[PDB]
């Protein structure tokens, strides 16, 4: 009786678990494109301008 | 010292970077829009022109 | 500021130094040459940032055609009369609807 | 009173003859250039400031 009910919330915190991680590795998919984005943005801003010497 | 601990910290890096890129942006100014416009008119003397073809 | 003077003084004395060695004819092609490399690479970064264009489109139908088939496989299993089997399928084609959106958002 | 009188000839002829060195010309040019170079970075200490607003 205790066994089965120890089981369900190991259980059910693993599946919660699952979710939080299958989370971040779809932040990470997409994320990486944003570093991607910012990181362009910022070099044609430096060759349209750029000013001294 | 957790694996959640560094990459909720490696998101804001990103972030950061994204408002930092656009802000040079805006304080380095555009021209595009004033040029597009030269662009849509020059079309529309054309227009006439292929219209009457 | 006496110090600042003499920065000043001794990086100008440089400055002076190149612009004998800043030749008219060369510097000036170079420059062209300098800027034509710089902009085709520029033009590489810009197209792999403009590659998640389209593969976020990928990604999204992708995941919503999965989503489809949660729905063919409980059609199925709701007439097979396994109502637990059916609701497995329902609900896993939630989640996937809640990530497809996601993807619209970002896209 | 006498120190400090001392202090302000050692500053005084050294205050001189820097300003012999200073060229006018080729110091204005530099002046010049290094303001541009500091608008620059003061333009992304702004973006970076910003940013936090965003």
């Amino acid at each position: 009786a205790q066994q089965r009910t120890m089981s369900e919330n190991l259980r059910r915190n693993l599946a919660a678990l699952e979710a939080k991680i299958s989370e971040a590795k779809t932040k990470k998919n997409m994320l990486q494109a944003r570093a991607k984005a910012a990181k362009a943005n910022a070099e044609l801003q430096q060759t349209l301008g750029g000013l001294g010497t | 010292s957790s694996a959640t601990s560094a990459f909720e910290r490696m998101e804001n890096k990103v972030l950061d970077m994204e408002a930092t890129s656009q802000a040079a942006g805006e304080l380095a100014g555009f021209g595009i829009e004033n040029q597009f416009a030269q662009l849509e008119a020059s079309s529309g003397v054309e227009d006439e022109l292929a219209a009457l073809k | 500021a006496l110090f600042d003077r003499l920065g000043r003084v001794v990086r100008a004395n440089l400055n002076d130094l190149v612009s004998k060695a800043e030749d008219p004819e060369k510097v000036l092609e170079q420059a062209v040459i300098d800027m034509q490399e710089d902009l085709v690479q520029l033009r590489q970064a810009v197209a792999r940032t403009i590659a998640e264009e389209k593969r976020t489109e990928q990604r999204l139908n992708q995941d919503t055609q999965e989503a489809k088939k949660w729905e063919d496989r409980a059609k199925l299993a709701l007439t097979n009369g396994e109502e637990n089997l059916a609701r497995e399928a329902l609900a896993r084609k939630k989640s996937l609807t809640d990530t497809a959106a996601a993807y619209q958002t970002q896209l």
